[PDB]
């Protein structure tokens, strides 16, 4: 941004401030608040199999495993798929595409089979037909 | 100009296209409720736990709604098993649809109508928008599947396995189904074919002319948006406390009367909050319902031809084509329209030989010197002849009979 | 009296009188022509045939029992305003709401 | 210092009030002329006084 | 709180108004413009007009 030499922060979504006149210097930094969302856990039925997953919703994934303060995540963990929905932990990815087992969002949608218990593949709307 | 023998019948028509917009689902929301009542602080949570499971219950209704959304989306337009596809070749007797059938040049598959709706319609306080399961790419396959299929095969892929036909032979299908006879298309298939295409380019140009016709739409999102904007502007009120925000008030006063201004802060903000929650519902209600009306449109104006006046559209029905719009459906009704009318004279039942013949489908009419059978709305006069007419009854029940000879075609046959 | 107001509707009841009165007089004049395209003139009794084809009877039941289904008709018509007057909660209804 | 209470409230009111006019203009209007009947009332023996 | 509550219980009230009124458009169109085939939807028996 520019700011002109008598203004200090700036409010462009009009409610709150997002940008400011540094402190320590002359630059101007602007502040993103920090992230957060809901953790969601994809399961089958729980008398099916115990291995499940989880869906921060609406988060990168460089930034999960450190965060929060139980169970962790490691790295390692899962493949740590992203999605458009946020990050997904304790899934694969397949190529192919069946029809929603599990709504996740964004045309992603999660499955159980028998390399995780659990996939995620984006959606099929039905085999294809030419008349 | 009403009199006791006398009707207009019509010598001419018109095809015409008209357009429905009805949306259909609204955008998912989810509100942290402590993050939203009060950020980085536990006193505050100390404070609110003595309040239950309202937030619980805050969760749950927007839950709810977020589900409702999708299944809404997911009974309007995910109504047909297979995904078909229109052939590359192009020949259709004279109709054109490429103004609805999708373009491969544009970078997203879409029709040229779908483009000119998605340009014609235009955060950090616990708040989130959830994405929604079904993205712009499966609603736009979803309408070429049932544009296609309906081009491709009438009504019938509704109710069964899909069968092809040619259009010229669903057209003839459907002016039958209205009450025209066949040989009225096969012989102005040309015209009705150019009235079709100027239809079209003629919608097209309306709905590019303005972007009003969408305000149904764009409505929509504005209230919503509004519904959020004042949510956050609550988050600025005193609710006669001594400052709206949390930190300085909790920095600056000792716990036994900080207390009693976080206790009035926090009655503002559940307020505020349950506010907001009661209108979602009812928004949604609301939505719920248009989308099932959409819903019911879209399997009867679309998958078959409706006999329900003025419900796809003002006139006698053809057919309908859908399309999509951010949040809402576009159905386009096809039409038919009577032109010109004349007048003519008319008789109930005509007496030949001390019996009285009735018309088996059309009326009876007189140009002023003869008479004809015509159908009932479209004039195509027809020597009257025993075929056209069923025989009952006398010469002197019924009221207005009028003197004619009705021909019989095995007489000549017999005399030669 | 306490900032209160009730606003006077956009249509005033003549204005409704008249709009039912429309489409009452081209309903009998027209039949049902007038919905989709302009109002085509017809007579009544063979406005009737149409209806009675409609439901699936020949319109020569018509044609002969004309005065009988007149006579019933009048009859059916002039006992509603004694159906109406006679109960006071017909119009329960709206007096509810 | 309660906020912006009172002004929702009105708009409520308001877009009520609008969507009984929209209720009435969809119920009724829906003919774009006004016919009017023959002055004789010759409809072959039935009575529409 | 008084005035919120008689405010949404007039909104819900405006919203089955509304639906009374969409079920008596769609009966003015379908009744009274043509000859529906619907059963009991334009009264008992074979609807004439
Ligand atoms: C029925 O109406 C159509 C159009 O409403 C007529 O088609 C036009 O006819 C004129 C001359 O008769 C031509 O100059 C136009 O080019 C025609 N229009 C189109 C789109 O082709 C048609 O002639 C009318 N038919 C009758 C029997 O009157
Ligand atoms: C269907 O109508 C479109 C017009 O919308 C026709 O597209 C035109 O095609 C000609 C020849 O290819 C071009 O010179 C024009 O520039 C095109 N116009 C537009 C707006 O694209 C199309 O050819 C018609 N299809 C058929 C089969 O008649
Ligand atoms: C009413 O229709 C009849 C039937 O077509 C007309 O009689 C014919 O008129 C044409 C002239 O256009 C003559 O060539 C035919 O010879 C006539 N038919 C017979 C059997 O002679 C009649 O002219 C029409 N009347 C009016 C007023 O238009
Ligand atoms: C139709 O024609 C018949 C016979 O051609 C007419 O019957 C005549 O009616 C009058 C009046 O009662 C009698 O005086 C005649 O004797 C009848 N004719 C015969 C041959 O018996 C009948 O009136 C005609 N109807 C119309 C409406 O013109
Ligand atoms: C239609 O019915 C009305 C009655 O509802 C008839 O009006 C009556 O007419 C007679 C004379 O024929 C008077 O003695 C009565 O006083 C009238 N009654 C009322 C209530 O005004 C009317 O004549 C009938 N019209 C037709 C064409 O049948
Ligand atoms: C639960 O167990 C029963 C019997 O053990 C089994 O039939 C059923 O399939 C199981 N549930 C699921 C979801 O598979
Ligand atoms: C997180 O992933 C998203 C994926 O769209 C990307 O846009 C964003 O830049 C990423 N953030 C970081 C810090 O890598
Ligand atoms: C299959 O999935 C892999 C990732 O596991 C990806 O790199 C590859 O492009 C995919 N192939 C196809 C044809 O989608
Ligand atoms: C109405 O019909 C009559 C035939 O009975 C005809 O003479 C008259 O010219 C017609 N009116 C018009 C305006 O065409
Ligand atoms: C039609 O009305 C006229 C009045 O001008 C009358 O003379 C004639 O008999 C009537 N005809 C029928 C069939 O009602």
């Amino acid at each position: 941004k520019k700011f002109l030499p008598f203004q200090q922060f700036g409010r462009d979504i009009a409610d709150t401030t997002d940008a400011v006149r540094d402190p320590q210097t002359l630059e101007i930094l602007d502040i993103t608040p920090c992230s957060f969302g809901g953790v969601s856990v994809i399961t089958p039925g729980t008398n099916t199999s115990n291995q499940v997953a989880v869906l921060y919703q609406g988060v990168n994934c460089t930034e999960v495993p450190v965060a929060i303060h139980t169970w962790r995540v490691y790295s390692t963990g899962s493949n740590v798929f992203q999605t458009r929905a946020g990050c997904l932990i304790g899934a694969e990815h397949v190529n192919n595409s069946y029809e929603c087992d599990i709504p996740i969002g964004a045309g992603i949608c999660a499955s159980y089979q028998t390399s995780q218990s659990i996939i995620a593949y984006t959606m099929s709307l039905g085999a294809e037909n030419s008349v | 100009a009403y009199s006791n023998n006398s009707i207009a019948i019509p010598t001419n028509f018109t095809i015409s296209v008209t357009t429905e917009i009805l949306p259909v689902s609204m955008t998912k929301t989810s509100v942290d409720c402590t993050m939203y009542i009060c950020g980085d602080s536990t006193e505050c949570s100390n404070l609110l736990l003595q309040y239950g499971s309202f937030c619980t219950q805050l969760n749950r209704a927007l839950t709810g709604i977020a589900v409702e959304q999708d299944k809404n989306t997911q009974e309007v337009f995910a109504q047909v098993k297979q995904i078909y596809k229109t052939p590359p070749i192009k020949d259709f007797g004279g109709f054109n649809f490429s103004q609805i059938l999708p373009d491969p040049s544009k970078p997203s598959k879409r029709s040229p109508i779908e483009d000119l709706l998605f340009n014609k319609v235009t955060k950090f306080n616990g708040l989130t928008v959830l994405p929604p399961l079904l993205t712009d790419e499966m609603i736009a396959q979803y309408t070429s599947a049932l544009l296609a299929g309906t081009i491709t095969s009438g009504w019938t892929f509704g109710a069964g396995p899909a069968l092809q036909i040619p259009f010229p032979m669903q057209m003839a299908y459907r002016f039958n189904g209205i009450g025209v006879t066949q040989n009225v298309l096969y012989e102005n298939q040309k015209l009705i074919a150019n009235q079709f295409n100027s239809a079209i380019g003629k919608i097209q140009d309306s709905l590019s002319s303005t972007p009003s016709a969408l305000g149904k739409l764009q409505d929509v999102v504005n209230q919503n948006a509004q519904a959020l904007n004042t949510l956050v502007k609550q988050l600025s009120s005193n609710f006669g406390a001594i400052s709206s925000v949390l930190n300085d008030i909790l920095s600056r006063l000792d716990p036994p009367e900080a207390e009693v201004q976080i206790d009035r802060l926090i009655t503002g903000r559940l307020q505020s909050l349950q506010t907001y929650v009661t209108q979602q519902l009812i928004r949604a209600a609301e939505i719920r319902a248009s989308a099932n009306l959409a819903a019911t449109k879209m399997s009867e104006c679309v998958l078959g031809q409706s006999k329900r006046v003025d419900f796809c559209g003002k006139g006698y029905h053809l057919m309908s084509f859908p399309q999509s719009a951010p949040h809402g459906v576009v159905f386009l009704h096809v039409t038919y329209v009577p032109a010109q009318e004349k007048n003519f004279t008319t008789a109930p039942a005509i007496c030949h030989d001390g019996k009285a013949h009735f018309p088996r489908e059309g009326v009876f009419v007189s140009n002023g010197t003869h008479w004809f059978v015509t159908q009932r709305n479209f004039y195509e006069p027809q020597i009257i002849t025993t075929d056209n007419t069923f025989v009952s009854g006398n010469c002197d029940v019924v009221i207005g009979i009028v003197n004619n000879t009705v021909y019989d075609p095995l007489q000549p046959e017999l005399d030669s």
